[PDB]
RNA sequence: ACCAGC
């Protein structure tokens, strides 16, 4: 609410994150840390601008609240300032996926996070047609669930056509797939992802299990 | 949790103080425990005294848990009941009288429930509209069993079971004691069981309260409407063929 | 031989993951790791130390550690993999027997261990015991959490995998090993002329003691008759419920009418305290200030109120006569509610999902061998004398369990055996008076013609009656099993006692072996011992409380053991005779109170056959160790355990 | 302290 919380008049620290699976070159690599504020430690994460300039914090408590400490945008990602191009991106829903993807990666694609998540995305991308532009694919990675799929197919509309794809997972997100050990499919879903295929529409070749069960009954 | 016994030192016996895991220890023969308005009513301001109801039926240690004490301010006898949350703090109260003057202090929510902050994880849960009903399951069931109850009256079913959407999801059999109705809940799981009186408390002061006790632990399943099937209408086929 | 430490996800009752395991050898001396993905090469190992002929040794390992992995391997991998009981060893079997008297030695060095541990046989206790503990991992881990912010949820710790856990299983099998050697370090046990970390399993069970290998067969068997569980009925003990959660609320509405409130003191400030029947103050307040003189003082300033003066109390008042009974009656209620339904350790409240109980055997918990039931105790529920008994004990059925291959229930057998300690006194005392005790034990039954002689009114109280003169009991105690005086207290003694004169002499002899001095003190008793400890049957040094309990702990710390061997000879022969052990197969052990058993087999001839064997078993038990008398059971056929009590 | 069991 005041301004933005200095790490040395908050007594930040920068850490991994055992029970979230996170180690600490990750966090010290994109700016996730913990104060100490009001007595109960309060984990914070950075955003910054397309030139590096922190703009804003983000504080979370111990048990799942949202607190804004200023101006918050919509033009503002969450992992965006590191990279200025590449070949292929992937797009995560909430925060944590991104220090999860750069984790088992050791820093080699452009991973960025989105500032609202799955409820405002449509508003946070359309602003952000003009970054998407210098990229060569990108891939979304949200969530399994009907606002995430909701999400995914909503936006993908003001997104350019013919780079968008989408990859599936059998966890909730990535974190869950990292946690269980399932470290060799989503490696496999960012390199090799699911084509266009939007709901409504429906090809003529690949229709033969349906209406080969459909005359049977 | 029990763990061992230890040799207490007020009463000198030799196995009757018991320890425990939080911390305190407890004696069996010397009987020894160790260790608007918007405007919340301080227990040590009001005269917070636990007492009991005599011409419903209501025990000390059901108010001392549950949170229904007698306020002596003014000169008069007031029932504050008090609401909490998951932390466990207080929220919000109520304070009703003879003439139901009913004085809402603090911020009272529109998904508040009496009962929420003792009883979080269980298999079966039963659903009052008032609060007298609820103390009364808990003096049947001895105030071991999930009960929790309405804060809005029989009016805001719309709104507080469908803003207490999560919470009610942990529980496998959800039992409803409206009056002798809402389907926001998860299908497959609602109960929903007949009385013959108006209420529970009708059933307890009268001899009925057995009668409470067979629906609670054999209710029958939720009919969604008004439609029925073909069987249940056997005697009223009847009735129309003798009129 | 080997020394492995698993880690995995939850408790035995639902786990479906593996996380880590050390194996440490004593030939190449390697604390060789592995990780979530080694888990073949893990049990690769296993199966190696398997078939080259030696021994592997787990803490808690019959109870929780071995099934865990034949359920992983099967569950996760798809591949049978079964450890044959010889090789398996435990070290924590080996220090209930060892290690059996904690609580009288462990004080004195509480100053060591935090006070939850006293008298703990846990593996982390023995770490705190041997002054080798670095850290704790759920400690840790709560603490690292509070450093991160990120909250601590449920006390579930093991969902993923991470380096610490590794770091804490090394050190887990540091301490076992250390645990082990100390436990090999004894001489009364394990003999100091072999090596016992290179001996295979023909070497290592039969060049020591027989208790060694008895008490780790009795672990194995108690395992997977707790791994079995008992079949249980849910509605019948919720119509109980229903039936009698609405008679206290009748006891206590019809009472509370006759017995008034009063003003208690708390300017006097005064409250309005109303009748509590549950309570042992109210109901003597209420009986002092109506006309009632106790004439029996327990404590120094108030009397003793229980169900033995509660039927020889009168007062004036005709109405308080009948609500007297009233009071007891709902005592007994209130007691049965918190034992069957309400209770934090109730019925309903360990039943599993397929509708069947497990609780928890300790097979060495008393200090005279006498097995221990926890979590719940099937071993305390009413017997069919005390009011809601049989429809208490009509739940606890072999016959709700439907077949899954026909949908025909099951058949019940129980195997009771008869005279048991008394005897195995006629087996101790055959040497004084040449056997001419033992011989009207087999000739009729012995309680019977006890209460014949005796005149008591039940078979129970005769066999209550004369245990309590056996084991030492005083003037008043054995006088007030009939209600009489100190008069009659004293003549049933001499008559039980000019009757056979070997029970004196027997004790004596005792005395004589024993304690060799005893200083007296008007308050207390100065006693210098000379052998604290009795040879059992089978050479384990059975531990002495008090020096009048001697022949206590001489009678039934022999007792125990024939029944412990017994129980394990009938199924050594039903094996061997072509069954098959479980719930697929033929029969199945449910649960084993301290005399009897309860079977649960699937046909009347397989019942038949368990209910022949078990006679033959009880017959090798009484040749093996040579006893001068003649032991004999008796078992009963049925649907549930009223009829086969 | 009370109850229950073996
Ligand atoms: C009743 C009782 C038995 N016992 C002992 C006697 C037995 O060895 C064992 C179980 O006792 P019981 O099985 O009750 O008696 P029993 O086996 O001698 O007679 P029967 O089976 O023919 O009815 O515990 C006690 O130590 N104290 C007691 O109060
Ligand atoms: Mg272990
Ligand atoms: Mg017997
Ligand atoms: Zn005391």
């Amino acid at each position: 609410t005041y301004n933005v919380w200095n790490f040395g008049e908050s007594n930040g620290r920068y850490s991994a994150l055992t029970a979230r699976g996170i180690s600490k070159e990750t966090c010290q690599k994109a700016g996730y840390w913990i104060a100490k504020v009001d007595g109960v430690m309060y984990q914070v994460a950075d955003y910054r601008d397309q030139n590096g300039n922190i703009v804003s914090q983000k504080v979370r408590d111990k048990d799942k609240n949202f607190k804004t400490t200023g101006s918050h945008k919509s033009d503002a990602l969450f992992g965006k300032h590191l990279w200025n191009g590449g070949k292929k991106i992937v797009v995560t829903e909430g925060e944590i996926d991104m220090l999860t993807v750069m984790e088992l990666q050791d820093c080699k694609y452009p991973v960025v996070s989105l500032g609202h998540g799955a409820s405002a995305a449509k508003k946070t991308c359309a602003a952000n047609y003009e970054y998407f532009d210098q990229f060569e694919q990108i891939i979304l990675m949200f969530d399994m669930d009907e606002a995430g799929r909701k999400a995914v197919e909503e936006a993908a509309q003001v997104l350019p056509a013919g780079k968008v794809r989408v990859a599936v997972l059998p966890c909730k997100d990535a974190n869950e797939c990292h946690l269980n050990g399932h470290d060799r499919e989503i490696m496999e879903q960012v390199w090799n992802a699911g084509p266009w295929i939007p709901d409504g529409v429906v090809s003529a070749l690949s229709l033969r299990e349906r209406i080969r069960e459909h005359l049977s009954s | 949790v029990f763990l061992y016994h230890i040799p207490c030192d007020n009463c000198g016996s030799s196995d009757g103080n018991s320890l425990f895991s939080d911390g305190h220890t407890f004696c069996y023969v010397c009987e020894k425990w160790t260790a608007m308005t918007y405007n919340v009513w301080n227990f040590g301001e009001s005269n917070g005294r636990y007492s009991a109801l005599t011409a419903r039926g209501i025990s000390k240690e059901t108010c001392q848990k549950a949170g229904y004490w007698i306020a002596k301010v003014d000169g008069v006898m007031y029932q504050v009941a008090d609401y909490r949350d998951q932390n466990g703090n207080i929220v919000s109260q109520k304070v009703r009288d003879k003439d139901k003057n009913f004085k809402t202090t603090g911020s009272h929510k529109s998904d508040a429930l009496f009962g929420k902050h003792l009883w979080n994880g269980g298999k079966k849960i039963v659903v009052t509209e008032g609060e007298i009903d609820m103390l009364t399951v808990m003096e049947l069931q001895d105030c071991k069993y999930p009960v929790v109850s309405l804060g809005h009256g029989a009016s805001a079913a719309k709104k507080t079971c469908a803003a207490n959407y999560e919470y009610f999801d942990q529980f496998e059999q959800i039992i409803l004691m409206f009056d002798m109705a809402a389907q926001v809940l998860p299908a497959g799981k609602v109960r929903v069981a007949v009385l013959p009186c108006k209420d529970a408390n009708e059933c307890h002061l009268n001899g009925h309260d057995r009668e409470i006790m067979e629906q609670v632990w054999n209710a029958g399943p939720w009919i969604p409407d008004g439609v029925v099937s073909a069987l249940s209408l056997r005697e009223r086929i009847r009735e129309h063929l003798s009129s | 031989m080997i020394v492995s430490a698993i880690a995995a996800n939850a408790l035995l009752e639902s786990v479906t993951k593996f996380h880590c395991g050390v194996i440490y050898d004593y030939s190449t001396a390697e604390y060789v790791s592995y990780r979530p993905s080694d888990f073949g090469a893990y049990l690769d190992a296993l199966e190696a130390e398997v078939a080259r002929g030696g021994l592997i040794v787990f803490h808690n390992g019959h109870k929780y550690d071995v099934p865990a992995l034949t359920k992983l391997a099967k569950l996760q991998l798809n591949r049978e993999f079964h450890l044959p009981r010889e090789n398996c060893i435990d070290t924590l079997v080996l220090s209930r027997l060892i290690h059996s008297n904690l609580k009288d030695t462990d004080m004195g060095l509480l100053r060591k261990l935090p006070g939850k541990r006293f008298g703990s046989h846990a593996l982390e206790a023995w770490g705190y015991r041997l002054g080798e503990m670095k850290g704790e991992y759920k400690d840790d881990f709560k603490r690292m959490l509070e450093e991160q912010g990120e909250e601590y949820v449920d006390g579930m710790e093991w969902w993923n995998f991470n380096e610490e856990m590794m770091d804490y299983n090394v050190q887990d099998v540091v301490v076992t090993k250390a645990l082990l050697e100390k436990l090999l370090s004894d001489k009364h046990y394990f003999p100091p002329e072999i090596d016992f970390t290179d001996v295979g399993y023909t070497t290592f069970w039969s060049e020591s003691l027989e208790a060694v290998d008895i008490e780790h067969r009795a672990a194995w068997l108690l395992a997977k008759q707790e791994r079995n569980g008992f079949p249980f009925d849910t509605k019948a003990i919720e119509e109980l419920y229903v039936e009698l959660a609405a008679r206290r609320s009748e006891l206590l509405r019809k009472l509370t009418e006759t017995f008034g409130s009063w003003y208690q003191p708390k300017y006097t400030p005064v409250e309005h305290v109303v009748f509590n029947p549950s309570s042992r103050d109210h109901i003597q307040k209420k009986l002092q200030e109506a006309g009632w003189v106790p004439t029996k003082y327990t404590d120094k300033g108030a009397p003793v109120v229980d169900d033995e003066v509660l039927e020889g109390v009168r007062v004036d008042d005709p109405e308080k006569q009948a609500a007297i009974d009233l009071i007891k009656e709902y005592l007994m209620i209130q007691k049965r509610i918190g034992q069957s339904a309400e209770g934090d350790k109730a019925w309903l409240r360990y039943v599993a999902e397929d509708g069947k109980i497990h609780g928890s055997v300790n097979p060495n918990g008393a200090v005279t061998g006498r097995a221990t039931h926890a979590f719940p105790n099937l071993a305390q529920i009413p017997g069919v004398r005390s009011p809601y008994g049989e429809q208490c004990r009509a739940a606890f059925g072999a016959e709700h369990h439907l077949d899954g291959i026909t949908g025909k229930p099951w058949v019940q057998a129980g195997i009771d055996a008869s005279g048991l300690e008394l005897r195995c006194l006629a087996h101790f005392m055959a040497r004084f008076d040449n056997g001419e005790y033992a011989h009207e034990i087999l000739n009729g039954d012995i309680h019977t013609k006890n209460q014949i002689a005796a005149e008591l009114p039940t078979r129970d109280n005769a066999k209550t009656f004369i245990y309590g003169f056996l084991y030492g009991a005083g003037d008043e105690k054995i006088g007030q099993i009939v209600g009489a005086g100190k008069e009659r207290g004293k003549e049933l003694k001499k008559k039980f006692l000019e009757n056979t004169p070997a029970i004196a002499a027997l004790r004596e002899s005792i005395q004589q072996t024993l304690v060799e001095s005893s200083q007296w003190v008007a308050g207390e008793q100065q006693v210098k011992w000379k052998r604290r400890w009795i040879k059992g049957l089978d050479g384990r040094k059975v531990h002495v409380r008090s020096p009048h309990a001697a022949l206590n702990t001489l009678l039934q710390s022999a007792g125990a053991l024939i029944c412990k061997l017994w129980i394990i000879k009938t199924e050594e022969m039903l094996v061997e005779k072509g069954l098959k052990h479980g719930w697929d197969g033929d029969f199945a052990y449910m649960a084993w109170v301290h005399d009897e058993i309860q079977v649960g087999c699937r046909t009347e001839e397989i019942a038949q056959v368990v209910i022949e064997t078990a006679q033959e078993a009880m017959r090798w038990v009484g040749d093996h160790w040579n006893f001068r008398c003649l032991l004999d059971t008796e078992g009963k056929m049925g649907p549930n355990w009223a009829i086969c009590h």
